[PDB]
């Protein structure tokens, strides 16, 4: 029985800040590249997942477990509808320039 | 770009004349 | 254990009598999926379906009728 | 099309008011909920309530590591015992507000292709019938705002019976917890520790 | 001054200046087109990629390797974990507390209420003796 | 330097000051005041006032005490005096300012005004604790202090683990060493993961075993092993669980425990590595002594 702690509440929450910080500068770059839609979605996915893996590289020291429970679940698909719509906010507001 | 725009960088006043020409309202009709 | 280790390393026989309170499995995914069915069936299929012919009007081809003629006129 | 410099007076106010209105909403909701005590009532009822809580935590906490001490407790036990408003209020009201003050414009161009029936609802201000798939009126930008704004709130920084018979029910649970589960600890700890920390 | 908040400010501002640059070029891309009857993105794109990569870099240096000091000592004796985050397994999480001489149980172990009232009296008498010390 | 507040965050939650030498406590208060006055950035108001009273209680712990009045007067601004803390500060002031017993009776009717539950349960839990702390100065020491705890503990609030933990000390010092085992089990009932009640619950069994029969000696030592091994699952470098395992293994020394001595020795030498401070002196002392 692997033990779980309230410690995780911070680092889990900490991760959200990185990704939400990585999710309203995106959209703006999409709008300034003056893009159509599906090109934009594929652009979003490639930047988002490169940010996710490099986050696993650097902040996490290549050890997603021992920092989160269900780590392979959480870095990719958790908080994914929490920020795709924020990306749409960023993309609409950026592309109006 | 840095030099020219920094020189640019260094309230509304709702002026009508530029609005006219930007939208094509200012025109010459030859009759 | 500055004092606990010291108390343990030597020998101690300090005790007495006191009253001292006188104390005496794929069902979960099959089940959940239809709940994805119900919204798409009942409301997103209200008017919001792709793949029906009215969604390709932006993508409909521009019919070419003349392609070698001008017809200037009055 | 060529929209003309209303980006100041609508797009910024729309995001700005959403930011302030939500920040106010969290402040207002936090203000509204105040306990400030459990109660001001006599001593006894909370006292035996916390006794009941001691039994409850004995079910979870003390019912694991007490292979010797399991039975010693049970004699004691039997003898001793015997916001939706936050959704409705702001956002519906400001749907009226935005349709009141901001109407009859084509405010921006979404980047993505919607379907036609999306273009049915969103442009109630304008009275063209074949305008386009992409262009949208002012209220659509609101429609995108409300569902996309969680990162903003994070980034600015914000965060989240019968009196006796039920006692007999938990006395029945006191009876159940005798031999419903005697948990295998203080037996396998050597096996578990040698299984780990290598 | 470390680079992270510097990089936040310069990254937001260089994106802001890329914004004004793209403002001028892309407003005069369609406005000038009106002069031509509806008639350098490249370095704009390169400076944009600079801005994005730098802002991405900026977020990292707001995350530092966690570094600590001992509670009991009064020298520095700086305690480094060589780690960025805080882990989830209770055993080694309890470790990083036990590198300090502290116990997050705290008061249950120490019992402040009984101890203090004698502690203050005897400690004033005791140090009054140690005043020569 | 913001690293300073980390210790302060510990010192409020841990009450680390309580068992500090007045030499290092005097250092602590001096080291505190510079950051308290200077590094006023980025810390919450709640932390501010928790640090401010912790300055008050350090100053009362200090041998000079007039500054305690300063801190109390500055901290008296908010919520008047009705919260649990200002009841504590006024009682200890009235008790120290003249060495007069008075606060107790002015606090006595307070509990008789708590008959309506005018304040929360934790409040007069703490009042019960500190009024007993007064009374053990009134009655300078006795075993009946625990008997007083019973009329305060088993009648009103079993839930405070501090009460059972303190009761263990008075049982353990000269009373029967078995009721400490029951009480420490009750501590485990309150909190799942107290890993120092784990070391103590084994030590009290060991001291009980030192005065018991041979079969009870082996029985209690074996239970002590399984409790000290229960310590180990909650921590790796926990000095007292590993040490107490190694201690009863030194006593017994039988083949499978000799392997656990090798493993515990590797872990205890890792503990006695200089990552740990001062505690290493006790750890190494037992390591290299025998």
């Amino acid at each position: 029985q692997i033990n779980a702690t309230a410690n995780v509440v911070d680092n889990k929450k900490r991760l959200l800040f990185v990704q939400d910080s990585s999710a309203l500068v995106l959209g703006l770059v999409a709008g300034f590249l003056q893009i159509e839609s599906v090109h934009g979605f594929i652009w979003f996915l490639i930047l988002y997942n490169l940010i996710n893996v490099i986050y696993i590289v650097w902040i996490c020291q290549l050890q997603p477990g021992k920092f989160y429970q269900s780590p392979l679940h959480d870095i990719f698909f958790e908080s994914f509808f929490r920020e795709i719509t924020g990306f749409v906010m960023a993309w609409t507001f950026g592309y109006a320039l | 770009r840095l030099t020219t725009n920094w020189n640019r960088l260094i309230l509304d006043a709702k002026d009508t004349t530029v609005s006219d020409l930007k939208f094509g309202f200012a025109k010459i009709l030859i009759v | 254990e500055w004092a606990k280790h010291l108390l343990d390393t030597k020998y101690i026989e300090k005790y007495n009598i006191q009253n001292s309170n006188t104390l005496p499995m794929f069902m979960y995914i099959v089940f959940q999926g239809v709940l994805m069915y119900i919204g798409y069936r009942k409301l997103n299929s209200m008017g919001l379906i792709p793949n029906a012919k009215g969604d390709w009007l932006p993508w409909e081809r521009i019919a070419h009728y003349n392609n070698g003629l001008q017809w200037f006129s009055d | 099309l060529l929209d003309d410099q209303l980006k100041y007076w609508v797009l910024l106010p729309i995001s700005i008011v959403m930011v302030l209105t939500g920040v106010l909403k969290q402040y207002i909701m936090t203000l509204i909920t105040g306990s400030s005590a459990n109660e001001a009532q006599p001593r006894v009822k909370l006292t035996e309530w916390q006794y009941l809580q001691w039994a409850q935590l004995l079910i979870g906490n003390g019912g694991n590591l007490s292979s010797d001490a399991f039975a010693a407790k049970k004699e004691f036990l039997v003898k001793d015992l015997t916001g939706n408003m936050a959704s409705f209020i702001p956002q519906t009201i400001i749907m009226w507000w935005v349709n009141h003050f901001f109407a009859g414009f084509i405010l921006m161009q979404l980047p993505f292709p919607l379907t036609a029936k999306f273009k049915e609802m969103l442009q109630t201000g304008i009275i063209c019938q074949d305008l386009d798939v992409r262009w949208v009126s002012s209220i659509s930008w609101y429609f995108i705002s409300v569902l996309g704004l969680n990162p903003v709130y994070n980034l600015i920084g914000l965060n989240d019976p019968p009196q006796s018979q039920v006692d007999k029910a938990m006395h029945a649970m006191a009876n159940d917890l005798t031999i419903i589960q005697h948990e295998t600890c203080l037996d396998n700890v050597e096996q578990r520790v040698l299984k780990q920390y290598m | 001054s470390f680079v992270s908040k510097l990089l936040y400010t310069v990254s937001a501002l260089v994106l802001f200046h890329s914004g004004f640059s793209s403002y001028e070029f892309h407003h005069l891309l369609k406005l000038n087109s009106l002069n031509n009857a509806q008639g350098l993105p490249k370095d704009i794109m390169y400076e944009t990629y600079a801005g994005l990569i730098l802002f991405v870099l900026a977020v990292f240096t707001s995350f530092e390797k966690l570094q600590y000091l001992p509670i009991e000592s009064n020298d520095g004796k700086i305690i480094s974990q060589g780690n960025y985050l805080k882990e989830i397994a209770l055993n080694k999480a309890t470790n990083v507390d036990n590198l300090i001489g502290s116990n997050p149980n705290g008061e249950i172990i120490f019992t402040p209420s009984f101890v203090d009232v004698h502690m203050k009296r005897k400690i004033c008498r005791e140090w009054a003796s140690n005043t020569v010390k | 330097k913001d690293l300073v507040r980390e210790k302060l965050l510990t010192i409020m939650n841990t009450k680390a000051y309580t068992q500090f030498n007045p030499e290092q406590l005097l250092q602590l208060e001096n080291e505190m005041k510079i950051y308290m006055k200077s590094g006023d950035s980025a810390l919450t108001e709640g932390n501010y006032f928790f640090l401010m009273e912790m300055l008050f209680y350090v100053l009362v712990y200090r041998n000079q005490d007039v500054d305690a009045q300063v801190v109390y007067n500055t901290l008296r601004d908010r919520l008047g005096e009705n919260s649990y803390k200002m009841v504590i500060m006024k009682a200890t002031l009235l008790q120290i300012n003249g060495n007069d017993k008075g606060a107790i009776e002015y606090l006595e009717n307070l509990l008789n005004d708590d008959l309506e539950y005018e304040t929360d349960f934790v409040t007069y839990v703490s009042i019960a604790k500190k009024l007993i702390a007064i009374k053990t100065t009134s009655k300078n020491l006795s075993q009946e202090s625990v008997l007083k705890e019973v009329v305060a503990l088993t009648d009103k609030f079993p839930l405070d683990a501090e009460l059972w933990w303190y009761a263990s000390e008075i049982y353990f010092e000269m009373g029967q060493f078995e009721k400490a085992c029951y009480c420490l089990e009750q501590v485990l009932c309150i909190t799942p993961f107290n890993y120092a009640c784990f070391g103590r619950l084994s030590e009290t069994l060991y001291y009980e075993a030192l005065r018991s029969k041979k079969q009870t000696k082996t029985e209690l030592l074996e239970k002590a092993l399984k409790n000290a091994l229960r310590s180990v699952e909650l921590s790796e470098l926990y000095l007292k669980g590993w040490a107490l395992v190694n201690i009863i293994s030194r006593e017994l020394g039988r083949n499978k425990q000799n392997d656990l001595i090798k493993l515990s020795a590797s872990k205890l030498k890792e503990i006695s590595a200089k990552s740990n401070n001062k505690d290493k002196i006790t750890a190494e002392l037992i390591l290299n002594k025998i």
